[PDB]
């Protein structure tokens, strides 16, 4: 059985969004995911009677829908054909400057960090010596931020393109709050071991953001994880350690100014220093007022709201599915 | 055990003591010390701390 | 637990007083066809109200009556019970004290105030209760005592107005010549000095005068000293003697009672939401004795004002 | 895994392997016993073996029911009269643990599902929960609480533990 | 006698519409309305009559408007029967309502007694918590085994009482069994709970609550947050809870000294007041002309400026956003990714003891869709939705919350200070994502927000330091701060002159004689003109779009020196103001095409905006 | 429900939503009736010229002090004109004054004699309350079993006089709360229960003690005490009441305390007690006072001087101070218009307070 309610985004002005009962039959189970639309084909019934007491006069008989066919309302993999054309890019040289021509032409300069994102999803090998250690096979990011910039733009990108990509939030706007606990649920009562999204994202790129609003609760979580790769619990009459081989991509903010001072950016950032020493690639944005660059960003934004050579986005996301594998 | 400072994501190091929300029983939570009992306690930062 | 239908002797402190409630014992039933009156003793804890009619003229007949109860013919009693904690004198050096349940019916009634050290005798009988369903061994016998006569400790002032044999011995100490200096000589002796220290608070002991210009407002007669020193002088050997001696006295610390403490407060009611107070709540017309008032909260101050 | 058990699955023979959540304490039912008719003095003996609702007390003090004359020529012991003399049972152990899937991959959208978990003589008291050990089950389906909705449940036959 | 006299009811009321209708002349309708009544009702088919209470005050005088509105109760079916004869007589399935309207007298929940069941009385209060759409039965086909088991049949009042005692099956009267659910007639209804009106509250009380359903035509013209008016009936539902109360319970003991003999299934009853409807109005061409005259004019630009609050005697600026606040935006279709929002966000800080809440009293006293709270014993939850669970079966009902139902409206909130972190969230979830997330201990939703917010904040010390910037004054994060659009700083002086125009200002509004000081226009022709001007939808189509580049790139370039008071990153979105801001004044001006005089107005609007910041 | 003889009448203006009913029903009268005899003999103490000095003297026979201060307690009760537009306005009556200094001063024996005045009196005190302790009092019901909404502090102070003591010590939130009070005279609740903005108006009036015990000459007034000082000027009146190292009054002191201590009785005043009682409620519904043209020559005049002063200010409050306490002294003494004179004391009134400024 499957709760469905109206669709919030075309409701008539003032009024509110309602529930209705939809239940699945055979071959309709789990084509759905939740947080999505559906169009389906439903009988309307009602269910027949539950235990008729004394009550109210007025019978109170709650309607079902049932379904006959579930539909999308107007999954990917290489192929034969796909692998040999494949082929045909990967032999040339100038394809460096393509994927990032390819990468996002909404935010326009920049050349330097649009080219670390693009490394740093594409992944990399750890090479676990034979029982002594392995290094590392992942990309720690680190991006000063500024308000001023579409920098939330690129991090929005990485979720859409990624295979497993999730947006861990800042404070408490997603269910997820990076520290895994056992909690029951108010759906079903009983106890759930719930874990972290970096409990979530293993062999994925989480993208998590606001590091100066964020406890010390999290702060041992982020120190431990980008340290053995493990998350290790002591709860109730639980002890257990769960593995852990994401990628951080940060998105930071500037303490007081828009950029401090001549003072380096460990004193101008007010985070700490082993955080800093995990982080390897440094992104800085810059604010400055720069002749060339506002007639070209002012011109782009009137013909953004006017509105009133690079790869097609499926090949180059069919390209980083088959190569990182 | 390894830690690194006195927190782990969800895991204490000193001897916890937490009721049991059912039938509100003492037990014994954890920690590290009671679980590294006879071995190695690897503590990082400890002046961080 | 082999005392039970004896008569016997407790004494402890009265804890947690519930409210006097009328209890019914018999209900009168008027006919109202056959013209008698039914009556139906109850000795359980709920009950029935009963059929029609159960007469002897209404029976042998086709067309019974129909019956209801009545008022003022029925027979109530007085009713109000309370629980008693255990004196904390002879409990054994690690135990944690108990209480014990008392039922009070009739004259009795009205007599027994909370927090009070008192002789409790009376007869010992069950009452038919046991506790959860399944921990049932079958024959689980729940007591109580019914109370039968009051003799306190501490005898409370502003209760009597004999004289007679009263002043038998009160003579003989207004006749001993050089009372008031014997009097704080006598409260507390055993320290040494501060006779005019003691004098003081032989003063706080009377307090006792009032005067309200009607339509206005009242004057406090109260007395309220103050210590400041430390610490060889031993003044907490005074202040646990002085609400000691005084009837109404709570001896109080500084953090042990929080701002919501010593008042009032809220929770839900036994078997009789009622305000549940504090010390100062039950120290009223009496001393209360405060150690370290300098540790007080902030907003306990407030209420001292 | 344990995302896809259809209802072709149920009542086979269907491994899969996850993560434990947390025991029970041990309750026991019972093999072996004697009992007696509390009028006619009757007793007999009743073994199970496939013990995992199914059987229980008769209704009848079943002395009527005999090959012999003068046992049958000499009443009512109904209802229901037997009252299970304990002094000489026998009983076994019941241990009902609980597991959750692997939260490594595909629980994204959702929330994480379990299921329920029973074992028998040998199998109580071996795995301490947590870690990731694999179980050879049958998918089985009890009834206790309209469109005659039945919950899921595994038949346990040989957990090994991890090394 | 009753028989006779509802009959009689009923056939002089079938006198009466078969009669004429309406006294008047050809200059106006002639005749025959109601009988015109069914003749276009036979054109559409849509099963009901809106018939007048005031035409029948006319012809009996009133002996029969004092027949029916006592005892209506008694008068339903006799009512009903006789109209349809009348239609089978003039028309040919057909199932029918009853509406009334014009009731001359309008009471409150105050007003009513248990003497004032059966007959009619009007209530006018406050809508709040609609629920969904459930259907009613009044039709049973229940019968039991024996072969006549097509009973269509009793329980159309508000009883479960499905089979007759008679039937002529085999089966008896103790024979009874479930009820055909394929064969009948139904009808829908919803069942909203109205809150009492607050100029009618006395002293110590709270407002008062009152459950009301509407059945078949009427579902959905309810609206959480509205006035309306009422049909006169009401009825009265059985309670539960209403026990240990206390009080003398009434008992149902039958009697026994009937049949002679040779146990006790007797019962109570403990009621509630309840209400029901069938027709709500929500009231709660010849001006067109002057319309055009309020177009023609060019001073109205300034003529809207001072007459706004009269009451208050100051600066305009102030007055200037909130007018653009009261006018809407474009919000109109993008490109698949993101659609651009519609509207303007005004936040204020001010001085202690300035008036500022003049300001406040005078938007939610006019505009429509207003919403005033100094929320701070308001929870956060408060503006959010509540999950009211169990009115039924599972009823799940989502309230409306203080926040989504001023929807093309400004809601206001005071006292930002006096609120906490969570709200802040909530507020910049409101302001970026324009939705509301639920998953409140169950049932998870997702919420709406199309509303415009205007502020009221105080200073850390309470007063500004000149030498300090403004953002070190908000104390909250940043990009709450960094969405808000126009600030308005506000700070007085002394001078002589306005200093006695202060105090003549002042006094002549205490004056109670002369304080009928004029605005230009009136207020609901202003409000006429909110309306007009709603329809107009501005494209700018003008070359200077380009000449505004270099019209904001010298806004920066004096910005790119002196980042020491108050610098600002200047944003997009101040650029995006520019635009949102030039939109609704070309709204006040009826013009489309914007022009770059529209243009620069508002762009040393803003300039001074800044001024007033940069110190 | 009618009102006593003893203590204060209900205005009007509040009941006038049941003066609208209970007409079409037969019920009590709630009102204290005005016999006939005695309507002359309020116009024969209407007729006394002392009556500006022994009213107040005679309302309060405990403390020998601060007769300006007890006839702003008694402009409290004859507070305003209930100015409402045709559309807007609602101008009440109200007049609220804090009060502040030394201890021993027998303040709070002042505000009984208030409380027990107020037909609708609420006494409260500090810290012991909170921003949910005045409104949305939202709780379990008992024998019904429900979840019911109970009116707040205010709510119970809706008409007549609130009292608070050590005003010092509230919170931010405490005392946040007053702001929409003092200016809009309204609640806005709007949380899970109710959703609806409502008024509940009193008489607010409170009083603290400053930081030292004894306020210091050579030191601002402003500074030792704890209020900001926009909120501290957002009131009507402010007093300080403090102590004078002289003598002549101290051996009229011990004289007059004694001898209410002495000889166990209440006893060259006339002290009425309960002709003001009536005289207070016939005036407050037969008087609606006029400020009309020649009052309002001196007014301008006296407010710029007064805003004349810069470099504790005078705001836009000030100017509605005085109105609002002129025609409440032209309340007293049967006026329904106003006078050129009466307004001369009525910023002495505030100059009371201001040459007791000087240090």
């Amino acid at each position: 059985r499957v709760t469905l309610q109206e669709a919030p985004g075309t409701v008539p002005p003032g009024r509110l969004p309602r529930h209705r009962e939809v239940i699945l039959l055979a071959d309709l189970v789990d084509v759905s995911k939740p947080g999505e639309e559906v169009e389906v084909t439903g009988i309307y019934k009602n269910n027949y009677d539950g235990n008729l007491n004394a009550k109210n006069g007025f019978p109170v008989f709650a309607t079902i829908i049932e379904a006959n066919s579930i539909k999308r309302r107007e999954v990917f993999s290489w192929t034969e054909e796909e692998e040999r054309e494949f082929r045909k890019i990967s032999r040339d040289r100038g394809i460096i400057d393509k994927i990032i021509s390819s990468m996002a032409p909404s935010i326009y300069g920049h050349r330097d960090i649009k080219t670390a994102v693009a490394c740093s999803l594409f992944g990399g090998v750890p090479k676990n010596v034979n029982g002594k250690h392995s290094i590392r096979g992942d990309i720690n990011v680190l991006l000063l931020g500024d308000p001023g910039t579409a920098k939330s733009q690129i991090l929005k990108y990485v979720e859409k393109t990624a295979h497993r990509a999730v947006f861990a939030t800042g404070q408490g706007a997603s269910a997820v709050g990076l520290t895994a606990s056992v909690r029951k649920d108010p759906i079903t009562k009983e106890w759930t071991l719930e874990g972290g999204a970096l409990v979530l994202a293993d062999k994925g790129v989480c993208l998590i953001d606001e590091f100066d609003k964020m406890n010390d609760q999290d702060r041992t979580s982020i120190h431990e994880a980008m340290e053995q790769q493990s998350i290790s619990i002591s709860k109730a009459g639980i002890v257990t350690t769960l593995q852990a081989r994401c990628s951080i991509i940060a998105a930071a903010n500037p303490n007081g100014g828009r950029y401090n001072s001549t003072l380096p950016l460990a004193q101008n950032v007010s985070l700490t220093e082993p955080i800093l020493s995990r982080f390897d690639i440094l992104c800085v944005v810059r604010d400055l007022v720069d002749e060339e660059a506002d007639e070209r960003l002012a011109t782009f934004v009137v013909d953004s709201h006017v509105r009133s050579s690079p790869i097609p986005q499926e090949l180059l996301m069919k390209y980083i599915h088959y190569a990182r594998t | 055990v390894y830690t690194s400072g006195k927190g782990s994501s969800a895991a204490g190091l000193t001897a916890s003591v937490q009721r049991d929300p059912m039938t509100r029983e003492f037990y014994l939570e954890g920690g590290a010390m009671v679980l590294a009992d006879g071995g190695v306690v690897c503590i990082d930062e400890f002046d961080k701390m | 637990g082999d005392f039970l239908g004896q008569l016997i002797t407790v004494r402890g402190i009265i804890t947690r007083v519930s409210d006097v409630k009328p209890a019914v014992e018999v209900i009168a039933y008027t006919c109202d066809q056959c013209g008698y009156e039914v009556f139906q003793e109850v000795n359980s804890r709920t009950f029935t109200p009963l059929s029609e009619c159960t007469s002897e003229e209404c029976s042998q007949n086709q067309t019974k009556g129909q019956l209801f109860m009545s008022t003022r013919a029925s027979k109530f009693s007085a009713f109000q019970e309370c629980k008693i904690q255990e004196l904390s004198q002879q409990v054994p050096v690690g135990h944690i004290p108990r209480s014990l349940n008392i039922h009070v019916n009739g004259t009795l009634v009205r007599s027994l105030s909370p927090g009070d050290i008192v002789d409790v005798t009376g007869i010992f009988l069950p009452a038919p209760y046991t506790g959860f369903k399944a921990l049932k061994a079958g024959l689980l016998t729940e007591t109580y005592l019914e109370a039968q006569f009051v003799r306190q400790h501490k005898k409370k002032f502003a209760s009597f107005s004999l004289t007679s044999d009263v002043e038998e011995r009160v003579m003989e100490l207004i006749t001993s010549g050089d009372v008031y200096n014997r009097l704080a000589k006598s409260i507390a002796p055993e320290i040494y000095g501060n006779l005019d220290v003691k004098k003081a608070l032989l003063l706080l002991l009377v307090g006792g005068v009032d005067k309200r210009v009607g339509d206005g407002m009242k004057i406090r007669g109260d007395i309220n000293v103050c210590l400041m020193g430390d610490p060889g002088v031993a003044k907490s050997q005074l202040l646990k003697a002085i609400c000691k001696i005084s009837p109404r006295g709570v001896y109080t610390t500084g953090k042990g009672s929080s701002g919501v403490g010593l008042t009032a407060a809220v929770m839900k009611d036994p078997v009789t939401m009622i305000l549940e107070g504090g010390a100062l709540v039950l120290a009223d017309n009496g001393i209360c004795c405060i150690d370290e008032f300098d540790k007080m909260d902030e907003s306990d101050r407030t209420a001292i004002h | 895994p344990l995302r896809d058990l259809d209802s072709e699955h149920v009542s086979k023979i269907v491994r899969l392997s996850g993560i434990i959540i947390s025991t029970s304490v041990l309750s026991s039912r019972a093999t072996y016993l004697s009992i007696m008719c509390r009028n006619c003095r009757h007793t007999t003996s009743i073994t199970i073996n496939n013990f995992n609702n199914t059987v229980s007390l008769p209704r009848s003090c079943l002395s009527t029911i005999e090959s012999e004359s003068s046992m049958a020529n000499e009443k009512n012991c109904g209802p229901d009269p037997y009252i299970i003399i304990h002094e000489s049972s026998k009983f076994i152990d019941q241990q009902f643990l609980k597991l959750q899937e692997i939260p490594e991959l595909v629980p994204v959208g959702e929330m994480p599902r379990n299921l329920t978990m029973t074992c028998d003589r040998y199998l109580t008291n071996k795995v301490i929960p947590g870690t990731r050990v694999t179980i050879v089950g049958i998918y089985s389906i009890y009834n206790s609480k309209g469109v005659a909705i039945r919950t899921p449940y595994i038949k346990i036959l040989g957990i090994q533990s991890d090394v | 006698v009753d028989d006779v006299t509802g009959e009689k009811v009923r056939e002089a009321f079938e006198q009466f519409l078969e009669d004429f209708s309406v006294q008047s002349t050809d200059t106006g309708e002639v005749e025959k309305v109601y009988r015109a009544q069914i003749e276009f009702m036979k054109i559409y088919d849509l099963n009901t009559i809106y018939i007048d209470y005031q035409h029948l005050s006319m012809r009996e005088n009133g002996a029969l408007a004092m027949a029916i509105s006592e005892q209506y109760y008694r008068f339903l079916p006799f009512l009903q029967k006789g109209l349809r004869r009348v239609v089978r007589k003039y028309a040919p399935e057909r199932v029918f309502q009853i509406s009334f309207f014009n009731l001359p007298t309008v009471h409150r929940i105050r007003d009513i007694r248990s003497e004032k069941i059966g007959s009619l009385l009007s209530i006018s209060g406050t809508v709040t918590r609609t629920s969904e759409v459930r259907p009613e039965l009044y039709k049973a086909s229940f019968t039991c085994d024996m072969c006549r088991a097509i009973v269509d049949n009793v329980e159309q009042s508000f009883k479960y009482t499905e089979p007759t005692f008679c039937p002529n099956p085999s089966c008896e009267n103790r024979a009874f069994w479930t009820l055909n659910v394929t064969r009948s007639r139904f009808l829908d209804w919803q069942k909203v709970r109205i809150q009492e009106n607050a100029n009618e509250i006395p002293t110590g009380s709270m407002p008062r609550t009152l459950d009301v359903i509407l059945r078949g035509d009427s579902v959905e013209r309810a609206k959480p947050g509205d006035r309306c008016k009422f049909t006169g009936v009401e009825i009265v539902v059985p309670d539960v809870t209403q026990l240990g109360l206390p009080g003398v319970k009434p008992s149902s003991t039958l009697d026994t000294r009937g049949i002679s003999k040779t146990s006790l299934g007797v019962r109570d009853l403990t009621y509630k007041i309840s209400f029901l409807a069938c027709h709500v109005i929500s009231i709660g061409s010849d001006e067109i002309n002057e319309l055009k005259e309020m177009v023609k004019d060019e001073h109205i630009y300034d003529k809207l400026v001072r007459s706004i609050a009269p009451a208050v005697f100051g600066h305009e600026a102030v007055k200037k956003g909130i007018l653009l606040q009261m006018l809407g935006g474009v919000h109109k279709s993008t490109v698949e990714g993101i659609k651009l929002r519609g509207d303007i966000n005004i936040c204020v800080v001010g001085d202690p003891s300035t008036s500022k809440s003049q300001f406040l009293k005078y938007v939610v006293g006019f505009a429509p869709r207003s919403v005033y709270t100094s929320g701070k014993a308001s929870s956060a939850a408060g503006l959010t939705a509540a999950v009211v669970r169990d009115e039924e079966g599972g009823d799940y009902t989502i309230e409306a919350g203080a926040l989504m139902l001023a929807d093309n409206g400004i809601c206001c909130i005071d006292e930002f200070d006096k609120m906490d972190i969570s709200d802040q969230v909530a507020i910049h979830e409101a302001m970026e994502q324009q939705t509301i997330s639920i998953a409140k201990a169950g049932i998870h939703a997702t919420l709406n927000a199309r509303t415009s917010i205007l502020a009221a904040a105080n200073p850390v010390g309470g007063r500004y330091n000149r030498k300090l910037s403004l953002r070190g004054n908000l104390n909250m994060t940043a990009p709450i701060m960094s969405r808000f659009d126009l600030f308005f700083v506000i700070l007085d002086d002394c001078n002589e002159k306005i200093d006695t125009e202060l105090a003549s200002h002042i006094v002549d509004l205490h004056m109670k004689r002369d304080e009928a000081i004029e605005p230009p226009f009136s207020a609901e022709q202003l409000r006429r003109y909110i309306k007009y001007a709603r329809t107009f939808k501005p494209i700018l189509t003008k070359e200077a779009r380009s000449y505004l580049v270099e019209k904001y790139k010298e806004l920066r370039k004096d910005d790119a020196q002196g980042f020491s008071r108050s610098s600002y990153r200047i944003t997009v979105r101040q650029l995006e103001s520019m635009i949102r801001l030039s939109e609704a004044i070309a709204r006040a001006n009826c013009v489309d095409e914007i022009t770059p005089s529209f243009i620069a107005e508002a762009y040393d609007l803003l300039r001074q905006s800044i001024i007033r910041v940069d110190v | 429900k009618v009102s006593d003889k003893r203590l204060d009448v209900d205005t009007s203006t509040i009941e006038q939503e049941l003066m609208q009913n209970k007409v079409d029903h037969n019920e009590v009268e709630e009102v204290r009736q005005i016999t006939d005899q005695d309507l002359a003999k309020i116009r024969e103490v209407a007729a006394r010229e002392d009556l500006y000095s022994l009213l107040a003297r005679s309302i309060a026979p405990s403390i020998y002090e601060l007769e300006d201060v007890k006839k702003g307690i008694l402009l409290q009760l004859f507070g305003g004109t209930n100015k409402t537009f045709t559309k807007g306005g609602r101008y009440r009556g109200d007049i609220n004054i804090l009060l502040c200094g030394d201890p021993s001063t027998s303040k709070s024996q002042i505000l009984q004699y208030v409380h027990k005045i107020t037909p609708r009196g609420v006494y409260t005190s500090g810290k012991g309350s909170s921003a949910v302790g005045l409104t949305a009092y939202i709780t379990r019901d008992v024998d019904t079993k429900q979840l019911v909404l109970e009116s707040g502090a205010l709510v119970l102070s809706d008409g007549g006089v609130c009292c608070i003591d050590e005003f010092d010590k509230m919170s931010d939130s405490t005392r946040s709360v007053l702001h929409e009070v003092m200016e809009q005279q309204t609640i806005s609740i709007a949380k899970a229960g109710i959703i609806t903005t409502l008024n509940a108006r009193s008489s607010i009036l409170a009083s603290a003690n400053p930081i030292g015990s004894r306020y210091n000459p050579n030191l601002p007034v402003t500074e030792n005490i704890d209020l900001p000082p926009p909120l501290l000027s957002r009131f009507d009146l402010v007093y300080l009441v403090l102590d004078k190292v002289d003598e002549k009054n101290d051996r009229e002191l011990a004289k007059h305390l004694t001898n209410l201590y002495l000889e166990d009785k209440p006893e060259d005043d006339v002290l009425p007690v309960e002709f003001l009682t009536m005289y207070i409620s016939y005036a407050k519904e037969h008087i609606h006072p006029i400020i009309t043209e020649a009052a309002k020559t001196e007014l301008v005049r006296a407010y710029v001087g007064m805003r004349k002063m810069g470099d504790i200010t005078a705001t836009t409050r000030q100017l509605e101070s005085m109105i609002r306490l002129a025609e409440a002294h032209a309340k007293m003494k049967l006026k329904n218009v106003v006078e050129l004179e009466d307004v001369q004391e009525a910023v002495r009134l505030i100059r009371s307070a201001i040459k007791d400024y000087a240090t």
